[PDB]
């Protein structure tokens, strides 16, 4: 009972390389879709495939193709990527199509960023400023702040972990970077999260609290040239303790 | 105009004979073939030119892909009836869906199917419901309404959308479909009278015989409307003569909003 | 042509109604479609009308009039999680789908007890960066972006406590330059005047 | 299962005349099921160049087609047309009465 699962969630591509998006569905539909979504217009189709042995462009397929290679599984190909196709790309299924009222379901989306050359891909900075002592005497509460700067393009996951388990209650991350230079075209971004706990919580000197940023970079197949070190997928973080003073 | 309809049907047969297509789709303006579809070619291909002359390519390669669609779905659809039948070797499933467009402006809607040649679920547009005529069409029944959105979606195509597409195939036909051919009709002695009638469009026609100014509905045979291969029909009624009393016989057409007595002497 | 028009974005307070209109001009109707997009995930379904009335699902309503071209989807009661964007889609005389661009729900949260405050956070042994909190004001407040090339400031974030049912609008702002301070760091924001600014 | 046997019905395009060139129809109408066998006969030998519509659908349900052939009527030459089907042990064969 998985729904639709497509891969990869994340990917920078240079100008004119090949990439193949996978997509499967386990609810025994019949017709499959592949969409991209860009910002300011609604979702357009690029090819779908009404039936098992059955495929047909949509609106936007130059550039792409498409392989209903079963009743589960549809994949999409950027035979030689452009620019352009710097997307995120949703993949969808429904139980027929050509009747009106039936629903898509779709996959989680897939992030694609068409770089002319990979020198301007970089993993972020991680740092984290443990609460003001003001905020604690005021308020009986402490806000940790987790900085994510310098990282480009803008592919990253960003959680915290207290006692070594991921917590959501209390965080909030924006939900868009910011760009540090914002008239460039490539400009590299900066993300910021708070968790706030108790101040009874953060004056336990045993707690323990980790801001970590999954970033989706270079792979080994990907050529790297320069002088620093190659910015593959990696995770970054950083940590503070509970302070009892 | 006269009254009109779009029709569209499908044939769906479990274990055809070689060649045989197992999935057959055609639709139909008034009389008129418009299109074609089977799981041979699996292309949908237009049946009228003044259809191929309307439409441009990117309609047909739409509905192909639709069709095959539709094609898959009507194959599970008889594998689920003879399963729940327990029926072996060959069985046959149809749908058959369309609107008219009457004379005075209103409106019909239709959708049902059948299994073998025999209504098997019948859509009430206007109650929402289908009605089941045994207890595998009950199980369908059951299964389709539950589904409240799809029969509201169907109320509305029937009503609105096909009504729609009926009115723009009636202006791209309408040399065609909007034309008369009056009959040429004849009596001729065969002992009964024999009223014939060939050359008309619309194939709709009444004919009938009178016998001293009243109708005698239940001493006619009445032919049925055949077409000539032309795009014309042909038709005739008979009555058989009294040889005992003297009676006036006359043969009444109406065709097209024209009626026709041809008095016999 | 065919098009589809929805607004870009609404904002709207927590406990309060929305109503947000979808317009359309098509080639033939066979149904018009809301989803949900919650921001970096999937549409997900919410609604289909194809007949002309009201449809309620929860808090959620659906609205449409064929004759007009017009759908609104209707959030009562509003909460947090309903911030997301909501994607309108009609299906034309030929069964595809026409999207709109999507509408991107703002919920301005309930601040119960605004306690607004700029607040420094002690410094990273591993960074040049000085960092200001400003939290706890009201949700009528705005962030503005920094006019300091060199200064970042993010805009406000709602966070949610919640063993302690407490919500706080927070906004950060960073720098390394030396002449960069708390007091100073949201001054091209209109912030309230009861601001808590602790001594340095 | 209810199967329906055709109805088949023989007939000109036009009112016959002899030396006059015509049309012979076919007109094979309210079988069920859809396979079927339809052949024109001149003087009891199937004529070759004979056409067809497509298979054709009624409403009821049942099915129909018509076949043609291009022909000059003769007083001496009979002509018929024989039909197959599920529903026929043997082919049924009706002379084209005029
Ligand atoms: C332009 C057009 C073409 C269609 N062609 C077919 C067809 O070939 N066969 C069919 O069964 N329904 C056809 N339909 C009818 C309808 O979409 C279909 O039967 C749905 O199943 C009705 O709910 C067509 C509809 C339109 C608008
Ligand atoms: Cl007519
Ligand atoms: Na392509």
């Amino acid at each position: 009972n998985a729904g639709v699962t497509q891969t990869p969630k994340f990917q920078v591509l240079k100008t004119g390389q090949s990439m193949t998006l996978q997509c499967a569905q386990d609810m025994n539909h019949n017709s499959m879709y592949w969409y991209r979504q860009d910002p300011g217009m609604g979702l357009r189709l690029i090819y779908y495939s009404a039936s098992e042995g059955t495929t047909d462009k949509g609106e936007v397929p130059n550039g792409y193709n498409v392989s209903r290679l079963n009743k589960r599984e549809f994949s999409l190909r950027l035979e030689s990527a452009a620019p352009s196709q710097t997307s995120v790309y949703f993949c969808a299924s429904s139980v027929w199509t050509g009747e009106g009222s039936g629903e898509l379901f779709f996959g989680e989306g897939s992030r694609l960023t068409v770089l002319e050359d990979l020198k301007n891909v970089f993993p972020p900075e991680v740092a984290v400023f443990e609460p003001s002592e003001a905020e604690i005497s005021h308020t009986q509460k402490a806000t940790l702040v987790c900085l994510a700067t310098g990282f480009y393009p803008d592919h990253v996951e960003l959680s915290w972990w207290v006692n070594g388990k991921e917590v959501h209650s209390g965080v909030c991350t924006d939900p868009q970077p910011l760009k540090e230079q914002p008239a460039l075209n490539d400009s590299r971004y900066a993300l910021s999260s708070r968790l706030r706990v108790s101040a009874t919580f953060w004056q336990n000197p045993r707690n323990h609290f980790r801001c970590q940023v999954q970033f989706y970079g270079l792979s080994e197949n990907d050529e790297w040239t320069q002088d620093r070190a190659k910015p593959v997928t990696q995770i970054v973080s950083a940590e503070a303790w509970g302070r009892a003073d | 105009m006269r009254t009109h309809s779009l029709r569209y049907f499908r044939l769906g047969v479990s274990d055809p004979i070689h060649g045989v297509p197992e999935f057959i789709s055609v639709g139909y303006v008034d009389s008129h073939p418009i299109t074609t579809y089977d799981s041979v070619t699996r292309q949908k291909e237009p049946r009228a030119p003044w259809m191929a002359e309307n439409l441009a390519p990117d309609h047909w390669e739409r509905y192909t892909q639709l069709l095959r669609g539709w094609q898959q779905m009507f194959k599970v659809e008889l594998k689920r009836l003879q399963r729940h039948y327990n029926h072996s070797g060959s069985h046959t499933y149809q749908r058959m869906i369309g609107c008219e467009l009457l004379e005075d402006g209103s409106t019909t809607g239709f959708l049902q199917y059948a299994y073998d040649g025999q209504d098997f679920l019948i859509f009430n547009k206007d109650t929402l419901s289908w009605l089941a005529v045994d207890n595998v069409a009950h199980t369908i029944k059951q299964a389709w309404e539950a589904n409240q959105h799809e029969l509201l979606y169907q109320k509305n195509w029937l009503e609105e959308e096909c009504i729609a597409w009926l009115k723009r195939f009636l202006e791209y036909g309408k040399d065609t479909l909007q034309r008369t051919e009056p009959p040429l009709v004849r009596v001729n002695r065969k002992t009964a009278l024999f009223c014939k009638a060939h050359g008309f469009y619309p194939p709709e026609i009444y004919m009938t015989w009178m016998k001293n100014g009243e109708e005698i509905v239940q001493e006619i045979d009445y032919g049925d409307i055949l077409p000539s291969g032309d795009g014309t029909y042909q038709a005739w009624a008979s009555i058989e003569l009294d040889p005992q009393s003297s009676n006036l016989y006359s043969c009444h057409v109406e065709h097209s909003g024209v009626h026709m007595v041809l008095q016999v002497p | 042509g065919q098009n589809i028009d929805q607004p870009t974005e609404m904002t709207a307070t927590e406990g309060a109604i929305v109503q947000i209109n979808c317009t359309y001009q098509t080639s033939g109707f066979n149904g018009l479609f809301w989803y949900q997009q919650h921001a970096g995930e999937a549409p997900t379904f919410l609604s289909y009308n194809v007949l002309d009335g009201l449809e309620e699902k929860g808090r959620f309503s659906s609205f449409l009039s064929r004759s007009k071209g017009y759908s609104y989807l209707l959030l009562k009661e509003l909460q947090m999680k309903d911030s997301a964007s909501y994607l309108c889609a009609v299906k034309d005389s030929n069964y595809q789908l026409i999207w709109g661009a999507g509408t991107k729900l703002i919920i301005k949260p309930d601040i119960q007890n605004p306690d607004p405050a700029v607040y420094q956070l002690r410094d990273s042994k591993s960074s040049d960066k000085s960092v200001c909190l400003f939290t706890d004001f009201d949700s009528q407040t705005n962030v503005s972006q920094s006019k300091d090339s060199d200064v970042y400031i993010t805009d406000k974030c709602v966070l949610d406590m919640r063993s302690m049912d407490f919500k706080s609008n927070s906004a950060v702002a960073w720098s390394n330059k030396s002449d960069f301070a708390c007091a100073n760091a949201f001054n091209n924001s209109i912030i309230p005047e009861d601001t808590f600014f602790p001594s340095p | 299962m209810i199967q329906r046997t055709p109805k088949i019905q023989v007939y000109s395009r036009h009112p016959a005349e002899n030396g006059k060139s015509n049309f012979l129809n076919c007109y094979v109408s309210g079988f069920h099921p859809s396979d079927i066998e339809v052949d024109l006969l001149k003087n009891g030998e199937r004529i070759e160049k004979v056409e067809h519509s497509d298979l054709s659908f009624s409403k009821d349900w049942s099915f129909y087609l018509l076949y043609y052939t291009e022909f000059t009527p003769t007083e001496k030459d009979e002509y018929a047309c024989r039909v197959n089907h599920v529903t026929l042990s043997q082919p049924k064969i009706v002379k084209w009465d005029r």
